[PDB]
Formats: C-alpha cells, sequence, structure tokens
C-alpha cells in the first residue's frame, strides 16, 4: 500500500510517458499547479449575495488582484457589488 | 496576468541560499528530554527510555556536530536572462 | 598502414583487429555505390567545399540560415536599412543586401591576401574552433577559437611578445633565418580583422579602430552596424549560417592566396 | 621576404599550448573509428614546453584527457604517428 | 649585446604601435599645457601623482593632445604623456 | 534525392548490353525503370526523415530494429541487392588500348579456389554453380536474390538470401520460408536466433556479424519472368552463373591487409 | 552605441599618417579599402511597401477618392482624425509578413494534431533547387507533411481547379489521407510479410514502451523507499 | 522573393503554437510539432531555431515555442517525444469506429470539429494483422495504459492475486492485453479497453 504524493495517476485518457511515470514528474505538476471572470456586470449583483459570497477569503475580506486575478474593472465592480451588498440588507 | 520584468541590477544572485540541514540532532534529543522532563520530574522513570539518546550525542563531542552554487549560475545566465536594450 | 597485424594464420577465426580492415575495404572501394543518396546538404560541406564569391545566392542564404534575424524584442533600431521584416517575433534580414555586403566582404579579402594580407578570423560563441581553424587553413590567416585576451592589438609588445614570429617569402616559404631579439620584438599588426559574432568581442572590435585596422564582422538585428569597416547583414547565432559567410570570405582568400602564389611563378 | 607567427594560434591567450592541443585534434578525428581497449609528463613538466606561466590547470586537464585517449587506441590497431607524437609527453 | 626623452618615447611606440621613430624625435614639438600635482586620500597616507597634459603636433597638419600621471616625478609623467599623445596624433582640418 | 548510379559504358547497354546475360531489354524494366521506380521509392519514403542523410546502404542496416519501418528497411535492401546484383553481371570490360577489351576475365581468382575449397569441404566451384542452382529452386517460393557471402569464419558460404532479406544482418536474412512449414530444426535455428539476438543488441547492438555477400543473383520476377521467363528461373541463373565478373568479385574479399 | 566615426574611417586617418611621418610603409590593405569604399551612410532609410501582403506603405484615402456612405450609412466628407495623424514613422515601420497560407498551416495542424508529431525535416536542403510541380500533392526530395496540404491548395486557388481557399484545402485534405492511407497500409504489409519471411527482431516500439517504463520504476521504487519511510521517523 | 522564400521556410512550414511547455492540464492530442535533426547536425550543433541547441541537449528530436525570446535564448523542450505514442499506436495496430464515415471514410466547410483519427490512424478498419489483435502487453493503471495509450482493463473474473503479485507496482508490472478497441471522443481523446490474461 501507498503514500499519495508518490504516484501520478494520469486518467486513462492522456497520453502517459517513461518520464511521466517518475517522480521528477510529480514534484513538477505540484510546481505548475467563474461567471464574473467571464465578463457579466460584477455590480448588477448589487444584491444576490450568494453570488458575492465566492471571492472572499472567508472573512469579510476582498482578494488582492493575485488571487481573484479578475479584470481591474471586474474585481473593482465585484468589490463595489460586495460594499454595495453590506448595504443591501443581505451580506 | 503573470508579468514582472525587474530593473537591471548589479547582479541576481542569491542570499543565503538555504539548502535545508536538520537541526542539530543533539539539539531534537535534548528537547525532548525537557518535552518529558518537564512533566515526570527529572531523569523521569520513562526518560530512561530517552537520555539513552543524548548520551553519546555528548560523549566525544558534547555537540554532535560543532553548500550551494546558484551565484554563479545568477552571474552567468543574467546577462542573457535580464531583457535589457541593446547597446 | 597497419605495421602492428598478424594476419590471424589458416584457421585462426578472422581476427576481429583486422576484421574491421575488411569493413575498411569493404567501404573505400564497394561502399555503396548501389543507391547514394544527392542534393542533400551535409553539415560537412561549407567549411571545405564553399560557394565562389560569385556563386553566391539569396536561396543558398535563406538554406544556411543566414536570414533569420533576433526577436522583433531585442533590435538595436540602428538596422532599420538592413530589416527586412518581422516574422514569428523575429526579424527577418534583407538577405539582397547582405549579398550585395558579402559580395563587398569576399573582395576585401582577397584583395588583401593578394598584398601578403596578415587575416586573423575571431570568433567565440562554441563550435567555430574548426570552422575559424580551417578558414586560416586556406588563407594561410591566423584564427582564435577562446576569448579575445583584451589588449592583444594595443597592448601587443605585452600579450604577444613570448610567441615567436616566422620571416615568411611571398610563397609563404618559412625564410629559415634568424630574426634578431629587437626584430622578433616588436608588433605584428594583422591587416584585416574578421569577427563572427560582434555581438560580444567589441573589445577586439574597438581596439582595431584604434589599432588603424580594416575590420569584417556578421552583424545581426542587434549588433551596431558601424563598430565595423564592412559590415555583413547575416544571422549570429546558428553555425551552418556563419560557416557559410566565413566560408564565402575564406574562398575569396583562397583565390586570392592562389593567384599571389601564382605572380611568383612567372618568375 | 616577410616576417610572420609561426603558429596559427600566435594571437590566442596561450598560443604554443592550443597548438599542441590541435596536433592531438587531428590525430584523434583522424583515427576516431579505431577501437578503444598512464606516465604522461607533469604540469610543471608541461609548462616548459608549452605555455610557462600561461599554462592553466584546465588546459593541463584538457591535454591529459587529449593523449589518454589516444594512447588507449587497441595497441594492435595503433600508428607510428600518434605513437611518435605520443613520445614527448 | 646592447629631446633625447623624446628620443625613448618615440622608440618605445616605434616597436609598438608602428609610428614611424623619426617623425616623433625631429617633426614633433611636445609643449606641455597643465603641469599640476593631483593627490589620492589613500589610508596609507596622502598619496601625491603628478597629471601632466602635453601637446605634441608637427606644425604642419597633425595635432595630438596627451595626459599623464605619475607619483614619483612630473618629468616620468610628461615622458608617459608625450607618449599618449604621439599615440592620439590626428589631422586638423 | 538518391540518383540511380551511372552503369559503366552504358552507352553499349543503351542498345547492346552484357553479352550473354542480356542485350539492351533487361535493365530497361531493372536498373533503368525498377531500380529507380524503388529507388525513388525509398528517396519519397527518405522525405523529411534523417535517413536519407545517409546512403540506402548505411539505412539498410540502420532500420534493423524498429521493424515498423521494414517497409522502408525492404526496399532499402532491394535497392542495396541490386547495385551488387548488377556488379556482378556488370560487363565491366577493361579500357584503353583502344581496341574493344579481349575479355582475359580473371575466371575463379586464385584466392577465391581455397576459399570454396574450404567454403565446400575440397568441393570444385564450378560444382557449387549447379549446387547453387539446386538451392535457389528449393529455397524460393517466389521472389529473392542468390548470394554467395564471406563470414567472420572465413567460410565464404552462400545464403538462401529469399524477397529481399538482408544479406548480412542474420536476423533479418529473410532465408526461412515462414509460408512455407519448416521443420522443428529449422525452427531450432529460429529458437537459437530469437535468443542470440535477443543478447547481442540487449547491450544496444544488433549483432555485429561480418556477414559480407558476395555473388548476387536477383530472384525477383524481373529478374527471370521479366525475360527468360518461367520454367527459365533456373535456367536464367545458368547463363548468370556460367560467366561473372571476377574483378569485383576479386575485390569483395579481406584478401590483404591495410592500416 | 551612436554612430561612430572611428570605425570606417580607417582609410582617411591612416592616409593622414601616411602623407605626415607616423607611419612609413602602407598597411599592406590600405589598397582593398581604397578599391572598395565601405559604406558610410547609415541612414534609417525608409520602406513603402509590404513585402508580403503586397499592401501598400505611404497612401492617404483622399476622400474624394470615395463615395458610399459606410456600411454605417453615412457619406463622410471631413478627414477624420487618424486620417490626419502624421504616420511618418509606419513607412520605416517594418510591415508584417502576413500570409493566409500560415493560417491555412495551422488549421491542417490543428484539425490534425498528429502530423505535428510526425518528424519534419524544417532542416531546408539548397532551397534553391526545389522547384515543384504541385498539382500533386508529392514530390522527389520533398517528403509528406501538411505543409505539401499547403502548398498543394494553392494551385488549387491559383490554378483555380477549385474555387474558394477552404473548397481547396479539404480536396487536397481527402487527397492527404489516401496517401497517409496506403502508407499505413505499406508499413504493416513490410512487417507482416517480413514477419512471415525469416524476420527477427530485437526490440519493437512495445520493447522500449517497457524497457524505458520498467527503468523508470527502478528510480521511483527507491524514492518512495525514502519518502514514505522516513515520514514514519518523521511522525512517530 | 523574399517573402516567397520564406512562404515555402521549413520555419514556417511549422505553425506557430504558445501552448505551455509544461501543460499539466490532462493530454490526449499534442500540443507542439516536434523538429527532427540528422545526427549530423546534433554535432555539428544545429538545429535550423533562431540560435544553436546547447550540446547538453543530446536528442535528435526538439520542441520549441520561440525561435528567440528577450531572455536571448530560444523557448524549446528537449524532451520532444510524441514519435514514441503514435508508433506505439501502430505496434497495437487496432482501428477506431470514428462514429459513422458517411461517403469519405472519415467524412466530416471547416471540419474543425469531430477532426477525425487525428493522424492516429489512415489504415481500413478491418484487416487480418485480427487474429485477435496481438495482446499488446500494458502497464495496469489499477485502466491500463497500452503503448502510451490507457484502456480500461477487462477480465473473465476479478483477479485481486494479480494486482496483489505487484502490489503497490501494478504500473510498473506489465501485463498483455488483448486490446477490445479504441475511439476518437470529439475532444481527441481515444478509450480504450485491455485483457488483463490473470
Amino acid at each position: 500500500k501507498i503514500d499519495q504524493s508518490l504516484s501520478k495517476k494520469l486518467p486513462k485518457g492522456t497520453i502517459y510517458d517513461p518520464f511521466d511515470f517518475s517522480m521528477g514528474r510529480i514534484h513538477l505538476d505540484r510546481k505548475y499547479q467563474d461567471i464574473m471572470k467571464s465578463g457579466a456586470n460584477p455590480l448588477e449583483f448589487y444584491a444576490r449575495p450568494r453570488i458575492l459570497s465566492r471571492y472572499v477569503t472567508s472573512t469579510g475580506r476582498i482578494q488582492h488582484r493575485d488571487i481573484t486575478g479578475l479584470s481591474a474593472k471586474n474585481q473593482r465592480r465585484l468589490s463595489k457589488a460586495i460594499r454595495r451588498c453590506q448595504a443591501i440588507g443581505l451580506m | 496576468p503573470p508579468v514582472y520584468r525587474l530593473p537591471p541590477l548589479p547582479r541576481l544572485k542569491v542570499k543565503k541560499p538555504i539548502i535545508r540541514q536538520e537541526a542539530n540532532k543533539c539539539l531534537v534529543l535534548m528537547s525532548n528530554l525537557l518535552q518529558c522532563w518537564s512533566s515526570y520530574g527529572h531523569m523521569s522513570p520513562k526518560c530512561a527510555g530517552l537520555v539513552t539518546e543524548l548520551k553519546s550525542c555528548t560523549s566525544e563531542s558534547a555537540l554532535g556536530k560543532r553548500k550551494s552554487n546558484i551565484n554563479y549560475h545568477a552571474a552567468r545566465l543574467y546577462d542573457r536572462i535580464n531583457g535589457k536594450p541593446h547597446d | 598502414p597497419y605495421p602492428n597485424l598478424i594476419p590471424s594464420a589458416n584457421d585462426k577465426p578472422y581476427s576481429s583487429q583486422e576484421l574491421f580492415l575488411r569493413q575498411l575495404n569493404h567501404s573505400m572501394r564497394t561502399a555503396k555505390l548501389g543507391a547514394t543518396i544527392s542534393k542533400v546538404y551535409y553539415p560537412h560541406k561549407d567549411i571545405f567545399y564553399p560557394p565562389l564569391p560569385e556563386n553566391i545566392t539569396v536561396e543558398s542564404l535563406m538554406s544556411a540560415g543566414v536570414h533569420l534575424g533576433q526577436s522583433t524584442s531585442l533590435w538595436r533600431s540602428s538596422t532599420q536599412s538592413y530589416i527586412y521584416g518581422e516574422y514569428k517575433g523575429i526579424h527577418i534580414i534583407d538577405l539582397n543586401q547582405t549579398l550585395s555586403y558579402l559580395k563587398r566582404a569576399a573582395k576585401v579579402v582577397e584583395g588583401v591576401s593578394e598584398s601578403g594580407g596578415i587575416i586573423l578570423f575571431l570568433g567565440t560563441r562554441q563550435g567555430q574552433k574548426r570552422g575559424l581553424e580551417e578558414a586560416a587553413k586556406k588563407t594561410h590567416g591566423y584564427y582564435v577559437s577562446t576569448r579575445w585576451i583584451p589588449g592583444t592589438l594595443t597592448n601587443s609588445t605585452e600579450i604577444s611578445g613570448i610567441w615567436e614570429k616566422q620571416e615568411i617569402d611571398s610563397n609563404d616559404n618559412p625564410t629559415e633565418r634568424a630574426l634578431s631579439p629587437n626584430e622578433t620584438s616588436k608588433q605584428v599588426k594583422p591587416d584585416l580583422l574578421v569577427v563572427l559574432n560582434p555581438t560580444e568581442n567589441r573589445n577586439a572590435l574597438l581596439e582595431a579602430i584604434k589599432s588603424r585596422v580594416p575590420t569584417i564582422a556578421i552583424i545581426d538585428t542587434d549588433s551596431e552596424p558601424s563598430l565595423v569597416t564592412y559590415p555583413i547583414p547575416g544571422n549570429d547565432d546558428s553555425l551552418r549560417s556563419v560557416n557559410f559567410l566565413l566560408g564565402v570570405l575564406a574562398r575569396a582568400g583562397q583565390r586570392g592566396l592562389q593567384n599571389r602564389l601564382a605572380r611568383n611563378n612567372e618568375k | 621576404r616577410r616576417i610572420v607567427p609561426k603558429l596559427a594560434t600566435f594571437y590566442s591567450a596561450n598560443p604554443n599550448h592550443e597548438d599542441r592541443i590541435n596536433r592531438l585534434e587531428r590525430l584523434l578525428r583522424k583515427y576516431i573509428k579505431l577501437p578503444s581497449q598512464a606516465p604522461w609528463i607533469s604540469f610543471d613538466e608541461y609548462a616548459l614546453i608549452g605555455g610557462g606561466t600561461k599554462l592553466k590547470p584546465t588546459q593541463y586537464t584538457q591535454l591529459l584527457y587529449m593523449l589518454n585517449k589516444l594512447h588507449n587506441i587497441d595497441p594492435q590497431l595503433t600508428n607510428d604517428e600518434i605513437t611518435s607524437e605520443l613520445s614527448q609527453y | 649585446l646592447p629631446k633625447s626623452k623624446s628620443a625613448d618615447v618615440a622608440a618605445g611606440l616605434h616597436k609598438q604601435t608602428g609610428v614611424d621613430p623619426d617623425y616623433i624625435t625631429r617633426k614633433l614639438t611636445m609643449k606641455p599645457l597643465v603641469m599640476k600635482r593631483v593627490s589620492n586620500q589613500t589610508g596609507k597616507g596622502k598619496i601625491a601623482s603628478f597629471y601632466a597634459l602635453v601637446v605634441v603636433g608637427d606644425k604642419n597638419g597633425m595635432v595630438g593632445l596627451g595626459e599623464g600621471k605619475s607619483r614619483e616625478e612630473m618629468s616620468k609623467a610628461i615622458f608617459k604623456a608625450h607618449w599618449d599623445a604621439v599615440r592620439n596624433l590626428k589631422e586638423i582640418p | 534525392i538518391h540518383v540511380v548510379p551511372k552503369l559503366p559504358n552504358s552507352k553499349a547497354l543503351l542498345q547492346n548490353g552484357v553479352p550473354n546475360i542480356l542485350s539492351s531489354s533487361g535493365f530497361k524494366t531493372v536498373w533503368f525503370d525498377y531500380q529507380r521506380y524503388l529507388c525513388d521509392k525509398l528517396t519519397l519514403a527518405t522525405a523529411g526523415q534523417s535517413l536519407e542523410s545517409y546512403y540506402p546502404f548505411h539505412i539498410l542496416l540502420k532500420t534493423a530494429g524498429n521493424p515498423l519501418q521494414s517497409n522502408i528497411f525492404n526496399l532499402a535492401s532491394s535497392i542495396h541487392n541490386n547495385h551488387l546484383f548488377v556488379e556482378n553481371i556488370l560487363p565491366s570490360a577493361v579500357e584503353h588500348g583502344t581496341n574493344s577489351n579481349a575479355v582475359v576475365k580473371t575466371e575463379p581468382s586464385r584466392l577465391f579456389l581455397s576459399k570454396i575449397k574450404d567454403s565446400f569441404n575440397g568441393s570444385d566451384w564450378e560444382v557449387v554453380k549447379e549446387e547453387m542452382i539446386y538451392r535457389a529452386e528449393n529455397e524460393v517460393l517466389g521472389q529473392g536474390w542468390l548470394f554467395l557471402v564471406e563470414n567472420n569464419e572465413k567460410k565464404l558460404f552462400i545464403l538462401t538470401s529469399n524477397n529481399n532479406g538482408t544479406p548480412y544482418y542474420f536476423p533479418r536474412n529473410q532465408s526461412f520460408d515462414l509460408n512455407s512449414a519448416i521443420s522443428i530444426d529449422e525452427f531450432a535455428t529460429l529458437k537459437q536466433m530469437k535468443e542470440l539476438i535477443g543478447k547481442s543488441t540487449k547491450l544496444n547492438g544488433k549483432v555485429q556479424d561480418w556477414t559480407m555477400p558476395i555473388i548476387c543473383v536477383n530472384l525477383w520476377d524481373h529478374a527471370y519472368l521479366h525475360d527468360y521467363g518461367v520454367g527459365n528461373r533456373s535456367k536464367y541463373v545458368k547463363n548468370v552463373l556460367d560467366n561473372l565478373n571476377w574483378s569485383v568479385v576479386n575485390n569483395r574479399i579481406f584478401s590483404g591487409i591495410s592500416k | 552605441m551612436k554612430i561612430q566615426t572611428n570605425a570606417v574611417n580607417v582609410l582617411q586617418r591612416t592616409s593622414a599618417y601616411l602623407k605626415s611621418g607616423l607611419l612609413k610603409e602602407t598597411p599592406a590593405w590600405y589598397n582593398v579599402v581604397a578599391s572598395i569604399p565601405p559604406s558610410t551612410k547609415f541612414t534609417r532609410e525608409p520602406r513603402f511597401k509590404n513585402p508580403s501582403n503586397g499592401h501598400i506603405i505611404g497612401k492617404l484615402v483622399d476622400v474624394t477618392e470615395q463615395p458610399h456612405a459606410n456600411n454605417k450609412g453615412l457619406y463622410k466628407t471631413r478627414p477624420n482624425s487618424s486620417d490626419k495623424r502624421v504616420g511618418v514613422k509606419r513607412l520605416y515601420r517594418p510591415p508584417k509578413l502576413t500570409y493566409v497560407e500560415d493560417r491555412l498551416r495551422s488549421l491542417f495542424y490543428k484539425q490534425h494534431p498528429w502530423e505535428l508529431s510526425r518528424p519534419k525535416i524544417l532542416v531546408e536542403n539548397e532551397i534553391g533547387d526545389e522547384n515543384y510541380d504541385w498539382s500533386h500533392m508529392l514530390q522527389i526530395g520533398r517528403p509528406l507533411d501538411g505543409e505539401s496540404v499547403i502548398q498543394r491548395t494553392m494551385y488549387l486557388i491559383k490554378t483555380k481547379q477549385y474555387g474558394d481557399m477552404v473548397e481547396a484545402y479539404d480536396h487536397a485534405r481527402y487527397e492527404f489521407y489516401a496517401l497517409r492511407m496506403q502508407e499505413e497500409t505499406e508499413q504493416q504489409v513490410a512487417l507482416e510479410e517480413a514477419e512471415m519471411f525469416g524476420s527477427l527482431f530485437g526490440v519493437s516500439a512495445i520493447e522500449h514502451g517497457i524497457q524505458k517504463e520498467q527503468e523508470v520504476l527502478d528510480v521511483w521504487e527507491k524514492k518512495v523507499v525514502e519518502e514514505t519511510e522516513l515520514m514514519a521517523a518523521r511522525t512517530s | 522573393t523574399l517573402a516567397e522564400l520564406l512562404g515555402r521556410s521549413r520555419i514556417a512550414q511549422v505553425a506557430n503554437n504558445h501552448k505551455p511547455l509544461t501543460y499539466t492540464g490532462k493530454k490526449f492530442h499534442p500540443t507542439h510539432q516536434i523538429i527532427e535533426t540528422k545526427p549530423s547536425t546534433l554535432y555539428r550543433q544545429e538545429w535550423g531555431l533562431k540560435s544553436a541547441i546547447p550540446s547538453k541537449i543530446k536528442s535528435r528530436y526538439l520542441v520549441y515555442n520561440d525561435l528567440d525570446t528577450l531572455e536571448r535564448i530560444t523557448t524549446f523542450e528537449p524532451r520532444g517525444g510524441t514519435q514514441w505514442n503514435r508508433l506505439r499506436f501502430q505496434e497495437m495496430g487496432v482501428p477506431i469506429v470514428s462514429n459513422i464515415g458517411r461517403q469519405n471514410p472519415f467524412f466530416k466547410k471547416f471540419n474543425t470539429e469531430i477532426i477525425g483519427t487525428g493522424g492516429l490512424s489512415y489504415s481500413l478498419p478491418g484487416k487480418l494483422k485480427v487474429i485477435q489483435r496481438t495482446v499488446v502487453p500494458g502497464r495496469i493503471l489499477n485502466l491500463a495504459a497500452i503503448g502510451g495509450f490507457v484502456a480500461d482493463v477487462v477480465f473473465f473474473q476479478s483477479p485481486p492475486s494479480s494486482f496483489n503479485s505487484m502490489g503497490d507496482f501494478i504500473r510498473m508490472k506489465t501485463f498483455l492485453f488483448e486490446i477490445l478497441e479504441a475511439s476518437m471522443e470529439k475532444n481527441g481523446s481515444v478509450s480504450m479497453h485491455a485483457r488483463l490474461l490473470e
């Protein structure tokens, strides 16, 4: 029986390679490991406190554009929608 | 998205490139004594099965134990990786 | 040519020290006359059997890679005159010009070589150790493969007085005569310093300018077409390219060397 | 007549050493197909004929490598020219 | 078996640059322009030196401004400066 | 691209040809068509493939494993075999003296006399000529070639080359007719070969067998069916075996020393 | 750097020394660089037409050279902003070598990704002797590739054997498939036949596929020998 | 013309593609075209790229995305080796239903969707190599990677001892499988079935 961190499990669909079957490969992968992101006025969701609940550090905190990575406009409107939702009773 | 070019630098060496070496293996051994001496008292009736380890850690060398090559890699692959304009 | 040979004997099974000589006879002789690959470039070519200065063509250059330039991101604007356009983020060189530039370049070498010229081909990217050595082999020129000792030309009577100098005649025949201390102790200036990787050998280019010595190089889409007497638009990177261009210059030199060693025969 | 340098490597850093290496390299290319199956001159000894003060450790190691490989050519297939070139060292 | 200051200045460059000795010793005039005494604050004691700009040229159509520097003698730097100038001769239109 | 090699004085062959062997005709359906057809077929297979920069004879050996390349390999060998075939059937008349060569052909060369003597145990080469015909007639069911073959055992033996087998690479000589059921004893050789090669290349080395071929006689339809005929398959072999320019065969045996 | 002077001006420089006395004997090369004077102009010469898409670089649509209200139903009369934004740098700017054939290349390789997987002879051999009759998707020397399909669709759009680019390419697309289909059978025939005619094989595609793979397993097995175990001590 | 020359350039014969050279995403179809080099060029250190490939590379097959880049290097991974997988498909000798081939065997203005075998197959579906295929050995994932193509292992009866025999080295162990068959989902993915002979 064996630990997870040591056994790639490529799905059958893919193309397994001799190297692919190696630990090096496992490490490699790790290293290289959204309707809002799609393009919907994030502000329009000024209420729906459900959608906004997403891009939230789960501590009433929005995220720096290192995680959210949403468009400047999308993220700022998402942030505005969250702030507006705070005003709109729900969330 | 990802993108962060740097400004030219004297050299892109690395500071103390941390290779990683386990903490004085003895330091862990002595620590566990005080991690089983705080409770059970000194030379715990259990620590007998512990001091057995911190013994030779000292003995000949009270301190059982009294690098990296990236700086040249950097020195050689910076005047190439840096996207400086021509000249 | 096999002094250390003991032709097995009579029953002895083919000696595996000479069995190979059978394969050698199986080569130069029978070899593979039945089917012979033709119309195919070989890295072996160029460096040895190169195009005479007049035999060059745009296609020959495009094939040898004397066109692919640096990226459309590292372009010293100083060559909007030698660039032909951008492709796949690479600035393709106007080989039409490269030809004119190579034509002239070759001319200088031949003329120089026809005048006891001291050529010194310089290249430092990896691989040119032979192409260059062989290049000077033909023109009886001189070559440098490693880094260029900064100071070779200007600070000569210090960096290069340990090495000895030979008195050569018009047929390049060592005179086999004594050269006095002071006589052999001076300056042996080159009369045509060819550079093959200008991008990173300026120390030589700048020195030669201040050494009143003509230069001939292989500018790219990055090297500055100005620090050299005869710039030759080309691709500094790949070695097939350089070896093609160097080759053309080399044979241009050889022909002159030939023509020169021929006047001597008239008398 | 013309006064001219003897070695084609003249202008390089350590010209004599480079010239010495070139002959060995030529030999190796010539007899590159010949199948392969100790008392070489010292660094200081090599310097006196080679570069002298301009001789570097890396250059010496390269020279040793060149000689050793040539020597390794199966004694039965070896040439007179190769042995003459190695005689020096 | 083995102006006079100039004789050497030239000989050296003859053996080095290729300029003809005779021209340097008989067809040039080195006339010093600035002969000061700069100095450096080395920790091993304030060290002095002798910067010197000695213009040498053939009063026909060739001038060269050469600088120089020594810590021993001012004239020693002038010799060096004659050198840097005979080395940097340039035709004046 | 590759280039069908020009035949010595093809000038005659164009309308004349090899005395006895063939007038013009023959090579018209072989060297000047068959050879080109597959020479191009290979040149077309070589397109875009390293296998080409090197002479197809080199490729013939190269294309030994990766049987998935056999298509090219079989053709490749045929290309190589044919030229060897033409060389044996090459008139290769001597030049100079202006007057047409008096064909003082050196017959079985001195060395050849002893070579066969040991090869066939104190037997005459001419004796082998028909023995050869016997072997070929009873070692082929369709296409192939005939092949005198010198071995490291200096037994200058003859191999049952078939369709387009590798006269060198023992593992691919194409001798056993897998189509015609073989006696368990040949299977023994097969078993050996399975094992023999199984370990040879096992260290990155296809059996380094210096099984150098010597005399080639195409047994493809073009060889006999083209002109001589059907039952004349053996009869065609007859005239060919009757006379073979030895100059080439003289230089097909590691007889002397060099370097 | 900056257009230097003391590089292409050596003869001028030596001449002076040669006329004065700094030099006594002319540098041999002297004559050569006289016979072949050095190109000194380093002008950023301008461009006027794109070497490829045949486009023109240097024209303005004077309004009169137009009368149909734009699709945006509107007769424009006054010149527009860009239409007055001095575009001189554009002339010097090297134009893009746009080729519709390149799109077809990518299109075919996208539709046939295995063609990309197929080894291609990118190394160009003496491109000079390559006149190729492309009415057939096969040529002596040039191997089979999606590039052939592209150079093929050209006849069908140049000669006009077919109609538009899409239809043209497909006509050859099926032409390619056939050559590939026949090749596939040919490939198997060599073996099958050779397999049934005295042929032994040291290693096959399945063999490299297993040996190299099993080799890799050597490393992984040993590796987990440290990782999994080291954690037991790392946690016990 | 300069362009005409480039329009036929082998460099352009290769299309552009900036797909990552790591592609951690599940892979079914290849991402780039491998560049083959004759051993000759390899010693000459010539690969036809903007910059020469470092001698460190000893392969004759590499994949390139950027002839050259700001970093003054060519972005290439010498691990281009699909040449093996596809060939192994031939080593496996099994055809793909390819839905229904109306008229044209692959049938289909632009055939972007349902491209077809995807150059994984150009042989007549039915042939007699089928003779029960050729039980190609495969590496059981638990699914079994046969010739670089995973095929779900099937058997008359579940053999736990077989899996126990290889223990955790089930993938390390290779078992011959009479491939049932394979198929190319429109996403260019091959799904196949194995025959664990245990």
